């Protein structure tokens, strides 16, 4: 009847996407092939973040369809990167006192953001734009990640003088020999 | 109306279902027509016998050489023509009146008799043999005094003529005939004609005189159709089309603008003269906002004349205007398709659901092709398929079809290098015989069984496969990561518990390691838990020979993957999962073996079949406490590989099997044999003697090169070695007696991968995918359902393999080592997959309770897709597995233990009784 | 006077499709229009007609801003809101979501008894087992108590340990919830301690193996 | 134009100070003025001057009422917001106390195994446990699935309970979790719930007992 959804906590191990907004728009962080990252308006499958923690409260975020990792320069502009370097492309991560998450580095201390004006966490002082996240799990089915499905459009003999159009003759490759 | 067919490309852009519509049966309506068909330059010949006046086609064929001019001689031979007719058991007969046959000087003139008693000679044979006439008053061959004196269909004054003539036909053979076709394709008469003068006068004018032309085409048939309706419907009640042409086209891309596009083009083609006759009177739109100064111009008298002027809707969908004669600038940059389904579909929409009578159909070969013609019967049978789907999947009121070309003839463009005939005439003989092809034998085999009935040996068995039956999976690349996930840490650490439970490393002070178990595999217990899922009994794996020895020999032994391959085995072995494992394969960078042994000639060389005996030696060493059920080589690639690399590769399979036999078979008690690749090799056409030795010769080419010394006896087949002989290739090795008998017996089963049947033909169709190897044209049957990487998934191939392998080799235990499909896109592939799983394990289960084999065992190929992507039963996606909708169906063929039926308490086993296995020796 | 058509004063203000927010947040839903005359203003959540009665709290639905302020919002006010403004010379309407992420920032609560104290045939097969609820993202560790040195305990009074088995980047969820011990001998006996951390705090439960035979 | 001090224009508006305010709602302090002429409006921060960077989120000033508006306000919000309107003759102050009283943004989370799947040896002191986790001290009830309807939920949902235990403020909040539960034989032997629910929902953990 009531405590109809799953636990609180059994779900931090799966796809989440991460939630930012401002009260104007609101995105998902969104991990591309490209390494450049950007804000989704919804569930997309480069959103699709999985998020481990590889200490006590520093996580890192990787990007499950890019195989990316979430790594960050040393001016706070945050990017994708296919190898892990664990001094940059590590965040440590904290719940603010109105329940939004937020990422910093610990050594460039700038705050993971979606926005321009990218600052550093000091703590209880106004985040900026787009850098207070909040992890909503995934709502993409498993089929839609795996697309390059690709209908190999083939078209066998592109001349319209075709002798056989629907491919009746499908010769097997061999290895012939030569005495 | 115009316009109710553009939705036909978003019809049939969703996937059809495998289970309802891929073994697609069933017979057609009751009064369908069966026709076959013939033209009057095609096949008559006479061209001047008994006072014939010249028509437009011995204008253009004598120097406008391969001419008409006795082209099947079937104005003498009526007798052969009908006996065909009656062997060919058809229902009606779509022949042609010629019009200058009847009427050599003309209407303004007596008419001729002799070609007169000609038709009525043909009509009464047709009429002693019950088959009804379909004629054509014009299949091209107007006469040369009116293209002399008019300009033939330039003139309007030839549609009074069309009239005269074709009034005389409706006199003389209206009581016989009740079906009547004016103007055979009036398309390409009309663009061929006069437009492009690859056709009839060969004018080479322009694409006005072309719109002009069919203009005069259109009035022409609304005339004769007129004094039809008027004068002579009452008193015989026949019926008078138009047989129109069209092409099928298909979007490049899409989108809506490609979508109208292909509107326009058949509109082009096909609604020029089918929105006419059957919707308005008037052209398509589409043609009058693009060409309408070129376009003539319609007086709303004419058109109401030439509005409702068919019976019936006559199409013609073969290789005359599909793929051949269709005007480029008609295709409007999109891509031409051979579907007559979705024409047939287009036709319903369009042309507010006609009767369509298909009045010409089929495909070509060539003109060096006798009797067997493989190719036209798989075209014709597509053809016979899509009509029948459109009948019964699509509501398209299809009344008849007309396999095109009764006997061999001209071509109209293409000479006599092009054979559409179902009877084989030879031009160069003298009597001219009606000999029946390969498709004549399908022909009447199809009339006869009215269709395509269900099969009873297609239809599902009900029973149960053995106890102790091996139910595997497959993952010939497994996930070879010796990464420990525990234990690996040997630092002492100081636990701040309060302050803290932060970690303070004490420096210097590392503890001992631990004895490594294969819970520390993190890689591991992921795939065993996935295969606990599947409810297999068996799970396959290969090792990489080149990681357990990196450099060939045994000096660098890397214990760490042969320990995780010996937990892998023992970690199945305490789930109850028995490991089967390959020694080889070549699915492989450089053919599966070390870069050492790779770069000596690989298999050319002996000391690779040493080293594989010493590989396969450490290898039962070290695994074969949990291995009781070895592969030797993982289905060789047969079709590429040299004689000297399969003669060592037999060799060190005979040396690995008897290290087993002599040093590991009796410390642990397990099989080993040779996994061949079987895929089935069924003859084109089924009761062509040629194609069954061909097949034969392709099965001991493909099969029985390697399982003949292994299973046989001993040496390589003789169908082999004596095609080899005889072609003067001496290069299949000879086996001394101390080789023939090592390798003799080197087998405890048969293991074989089957996943498709080719078709054979002996007939060189076209030399570019002949195999000139094997002398061999292999082809596939079009009604097959395919995958997306176009292989037929065709079930009875799998128990025909069965039977040819317990036929050649004996009551050996078989088991299918490997079998499945793969997929491309969401989920329409999966629903192949268990059609096909379904399909081929009662196939199996027929070979082994119908037939007899001793079958041991099935395993589905590729366990999941991160490993073998796209054949896989597990999806892998966003690094996580889900199970397909294949898992689910294999597991329940696996606990049902097969296809158990109505009333199943089926065990009946204790203290097993069946021996395929390790018994009391 | 004129029969001006409801629009949108400002759409700039309205492109924001999904509102996540903490529960026991407020959310204000905007939708300014203008016309003659006034039009007025409706509220539909999930396609039924929202009235305050619907929603423990009400809201308040004041119509100078044209806005739905929606106060302590709960798990049960997720879906989507419909903003239809209507006159009789036209109507317009705007669809919302709201998402309601729940909150715990707290330490990762361990499943009690988890694990269990294990006394054990020798050579036998010992799993322990520890479940981590987290809101956070959280690190599990499994340690076990060393006595190689000296006693238990170190240069302070902080006992040694070894870590057995350690959360990565490339460790599973699942994993980390079980350490097995495969034969297990007489110096596999002691403490076994699942500790698991955020960035709130960190938890851990211990328990003993001991060997029996 | 003349020189007096600028005057509040609020007869009972303005003496609201303790403001006991929810987490996460919206504070609002305003001290509107007339100035003689147009004042200075300043907020301070109990000292300092309140930049908006100084609270989580920020805040809005409204200069057209002189109202301070923070939205969503926190725990960390607590203090004296200090209004300080100027003029060239002299300045008035006024201060607002803010003191937020904080309240969980979850349900109650109930560890699990709390309560667990008993064997009760034929009547003994069996004791059944319930962790709970809440800023505002739950309301909790237990349902003990007594055997009407047949099913566990028939009609919407059964309300079995009937334990005089239930949940108080005046009582210890420590020993409320456990269910002292007395005669326990093969009358009362089913399905167990730890009910604890507060302003944003309600948890039950489900545990089987079981008496040989
Ligand atoms: O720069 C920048 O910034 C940027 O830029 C850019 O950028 C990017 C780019 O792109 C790049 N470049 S490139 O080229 O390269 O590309 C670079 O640059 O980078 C960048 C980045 O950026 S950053 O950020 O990083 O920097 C861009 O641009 S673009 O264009 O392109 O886009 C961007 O980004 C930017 O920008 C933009 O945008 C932005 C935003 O965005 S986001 O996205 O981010 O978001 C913006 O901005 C912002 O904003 C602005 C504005 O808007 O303005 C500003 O602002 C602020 O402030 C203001 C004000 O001011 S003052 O000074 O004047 O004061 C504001 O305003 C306002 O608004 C509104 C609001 O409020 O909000 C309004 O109001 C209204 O409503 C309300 C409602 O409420 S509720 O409730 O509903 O909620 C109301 O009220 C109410 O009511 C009342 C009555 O009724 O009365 C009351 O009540 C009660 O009581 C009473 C009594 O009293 S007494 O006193 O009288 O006694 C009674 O009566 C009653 O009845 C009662 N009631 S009951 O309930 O009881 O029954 C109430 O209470 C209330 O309520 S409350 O709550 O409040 O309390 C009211 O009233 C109304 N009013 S009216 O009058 O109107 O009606 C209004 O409208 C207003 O107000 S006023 O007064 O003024 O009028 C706003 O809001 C604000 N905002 S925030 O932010 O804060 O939010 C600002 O500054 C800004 O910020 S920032 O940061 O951004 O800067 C814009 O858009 C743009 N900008 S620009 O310039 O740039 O362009
Ligand atoms: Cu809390
Ligand atoms: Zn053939």
């Amino acid at each position: 009847y009531p405590n109809a959804s799953p636990l609180l906590g059994s779900s931090w191990g799966g796809l989440i996407h991460l939630y930012t907004a401002t009260a104007r728009n609101s995105y998902h962080l969104q991990i591309h092939k490209n390494g450049h990252v950007d804000g989704a308006p919804h569930q997309t499958i480069y959103s699709a973040l999985m998020i481990r923690s590889e200490d006590a409260g520093f996580v890192v975020i990787t990007g499950v369809m890019s195989r990316r990792y979430l790594c960050m320069d040393f001016r706070g502009n945050i990017f994708g990167s296919h190898y892990f370097d664990p001094e940059n492309c590590r965040f440590q991560h904290q719940t603010l006192e109105n329940g939004y998450d937020v990422y910093h580095s610990p050594q460039y201390h700038f705050l993971v953001s979606l926005g321009r004006a990218k600052r550093a966490f000091l703590p209880g002082m106004n985040p900026p734009p787009y850098s207070q996240f909040l992890s909503r799990r995934n709502e993409i089915p498993l089929i839609h990640f795996n697309t390059p499905i690709p209908r190999q459009h083939t078209q066998s003999a592109e001349d319209d003088s075709e002798r056989d159009p629907l491919n009746v003759l499908k010769p097997r490759a061999r290895m012939t020999p030569a005495p | 109306e115009p316009g109710d067919g553009a939705q036909t490309w978003a019809r049939f852009s969703r996937p059809p279902a495998p289970e309802a519509a891929g073994l697609f049966q069933g017979t057609f309506p009751d009064g369908f027509l069966w026709a076959v068909g013939s033209a009057a330059y095609q096949t008559e010949g006479g061209w001047q016998q008994h006072g014939k006046g010249a028509s437009i086609w011995d204008t253009f064929t004598h120097h406008p050489p391969a001419t008409g001019d006795v082209a099947s001689d079937s104005y003498n031979n009526v007798f052969r023509d009908t006996e065909a007719l009656r062997e060919l058991g058809v229902t009606h007969y779509r022949f042609s009146i010629s019009w200058a046959r009847v009427l050599p000087n003309g209407s303004a003139g007596v008419p001729n008799r002799e070609g007169l008693r000609y038709y009525r000679r043909l009509l009464e044979r047709l009429r002693e043999l019950g088959v009804q006439p379909v004629v054509t008053l014009y299949h091209w061959d107007l006469p040369q005094r009116l293209q002399d004196a008019y300009g033939g269909w330039a003139n309007r004054a030839l549609a009074d003529h069309f009239r005269d003539y074709a009034e005389l036909c409706f006199r003389h053979f209206g009581g016989q005939v009740k079906y009547w076709i004016t103007i055979d394709n009036p398309y390409v008469v009309a663009w061929h004609g006069y437009a492009t003068g690859r056709l009839a006068p060969g004018i080479r004018g322009s694409p006005r005189l072309g719109y002009l032309v069919a203009h005069n085409l259109l009035l022409a048939h609304a005339k004769v159709w007129h004094l039809y309706n008027t004068s002579f419907r009452p008193t015989q009640g026949g019926q008078v089309s138009i047989a129109l042409s069209s092409h099928w086209i298909n979007p490049r891309r899409m989108t809506d603008h490609s979508i109208k596009e292909c509107q326009k083009s058949l509109d082009f083609v096909l609604g020029w003269f089918a929105k006419p006759v059957f919707i308005d009177g008037d052209y398509p739109e589409s043609m009058k906002n693009n060409l309408s100064s070129i376009l003539p111009d319609f007086t709303e008298s004419e058109k109401k004349f030439i509005k409702g002027t068919a019976d019936f809707f006559a199409l013609c969908f073969g290789p005359t205007l599909s793929f051949q004669l269709l005007d480029p600038h008609m295709k409007f940059r999109q891509l031409e398709s051979p579907n007559l389904r979705q024409l047939l579909s287009w036709i319903d929409l369009e042309f507010n659901h006609p009767q369509i009578f298909i009045v010409e159909n089929g495909w070509f070969v060539s003109g060096t092709t006798k009797r067997d013609d493989a190719k036209y019967m798989y075209y014709l049978k597509k053809f016979i398929m899509e009509t029948l789907k459109a009948i019964k999947l699509d509501g398209v009121d299809v009344i008849g079809y007309t396999a095109w070309s009764l006997m061999d003839g001209f071509e109209w463009h293409r000479g006599y290098s092009i054979r559409r005939g179902l009877f084989y005439v030879d031009f160069l003989s003298q009597d001219k015989m009606l000999l029946p092809k390969s498709s004549a034998l399908f022909y009447q085999k199809l009339i006869e069984k009215n269709g395509f009935p269900p099969l009873p040996e297609n239809q599902p068995l009900e029973g149960t496969f053995p106890c102790d039956f091996a139910w595997g999976v497959v993952d010939n690349y497994i996930q070879v990561d010796t990464t420990l996930s525990q234990f690996t840490d040997l630092n002492v650490y100081l636990w701040d518990v309060h302050h803290s439970k932060r970690l303070i490393k004490v420096d210097g002070v590392v503890t001992k390691k631990r004895k490594s178990y294969c819970v520390d595999f993190a890689a591991i217990q992921p795939q065993i838990a996935l295969l606990q899922e599947m409810h297999v009994t068996h799970f396959r794996f290969s090792l990489d020979w080149a990681l357990i020895l990196p450099l060939g020999n045994q000096s660098q032994v890397n214990h760490t993957i042969l320990q995780y391959y010996r937990c892998m085995a023992s970690e199945l072995v305490r789930v109850n999962i028995t490991p089967v494992v390959a020694l080889w394969q070549p699915m492989a960078p450089n053919q599966g073996l070390p870069r050492l042994l790779a770069r000596q000639g690989a298999w050319e060389n002996p000391y690779t079949a040493l080293a594989f005996a010493e590989y396969a030696r450490l290898c039962f060493q070290e695994l074969g406490h949990h291995v009781k059920l070895w592969i030797t080589m993982n289905e060789p690639y047969t079709r590429n590989m040299t004689y000297s690399a399969g003669h060592n590769l037999l060799k060190a399979h005979a040396l690995a099997w008897h290290v087993y036999n002599e040093k590991f078979r009796h410390a642990q008690n397990g099989k080993i044999s040779i996994a061949l690749q079987a895929d089935w090799i069924e003859p084109a056409c089924p009761f062509s003697q040629k194609d069954k030795e061909v097949a034969e010769r392709v099965l001991e080419f493909d099969i029985g090169w390697l399982a003949e010394p292994i299973f046989g006896s001993g040496d390589y087949p003789w169908v082999m070695r004596d095609w080899l002989n005889q072609r003067n290739n001496f290069l299949l090795p000879y086996f001394t007696e101390d080789e023939k008998k090592l390798i003799q017996g080197t087998f405890d089963f048969l293991a074989l991968s089957h996943y498709t049947t080719i078709l054979v033909d002996s007939e060189k169709e076209d030399p570019i995918k002949y195999n000139d190897y094997l002398e061999v044209q292999e082809m596939t049957d079009i009604t097959w359902l395919n995958s997306p990487s176009q292989v037929a998934v065709v079930p009875w191939g799998l128990r025909k393999v069965l039977n040819w392998l317990k036929f050649k080799y004996g009551d050996l235990p078989m088991y299918i080592i490997s079998n499945g499909i793969d997929d491309g896109l969401h989920a329409e592939d999966d629903q192949l997959r268990v059609y096909y799983m379904q399909n081929y394990i009662n196939e199996a289960l027929k070979a082994h309770i119908l037939d007899g084999i001793n079958l041991c065992g099935y395993f589905a190929y590729s366990f999941n897709d991160r490993t073998a992507p796209r054949f896989g039963l597990y999806r892998y996606a966003a690094d996580q597995f889900e199970p397909k909708a294949s898992m689910k169906h294999y597991r329940k063929i696996i606990d049902s233990n097969g296809f158990p039926g109505p009333e199943t308490l089926e065990r009946f086993c204790p203290e097993e009784f069946t021996v395929c296995t390790e018994c009391s020796f | 006077r004129m029969p001006v058509a409801p629009y949108w004063t400002s759409p700039e203000k309205m492109e924001k499709k999904l509102h996540a927010v903490p529960a026991a947040k407020t959310v204000k839903f905007k939708c300014p229009s203008s016309g003659t005359p006034n039009p007025t203003l409706r509220w539909l959540k999930n396609g039924k007609e929202f009235k305050p009665d619907h929603r423990i709290g009400g809201y308040k639905v004041r119509y100078a801003t044209w806005s739905i302020i929606m106060d302590s919002v709960v798990p049960s006010d997720k879906g989507n809101y419909t903003c239809i403004v209507e006159n009789e010379y036209g109507s317009i309407n705007h669809t919302y979501q709201l998402d309601v992420v729940e909150r715990s920032p707290h330490r990762p609560i361990l499943q009690a008894g988890l694990p269990a104290n294990k006394t054990v045939a020798l050579g036998s097969n010992v799993e322990f087992m520890c479940k981590v609820y987290s809101d956070p993202q959280p690190h599990i560790q499994w340690l076990k108590h060393i006595e190689v040195n000296g006693s238990k305990i170190g240069p302070d009074n902080l006992p040694y340990v070894q870590i057995l088995k350690t959360a990565g980047v490339n460790t599973t969820d699942k994993e980390m919830e079980v350490l097995h011990l495969r034969n297990v001998s007489f110096e596999d006996a002691g403490e076994y301690t699942c500790l698991a951390g955020n960035s709130i705090g960190l938890s851990h439960h211990s328990a003993w193996l001991t060997v029996l035979e």
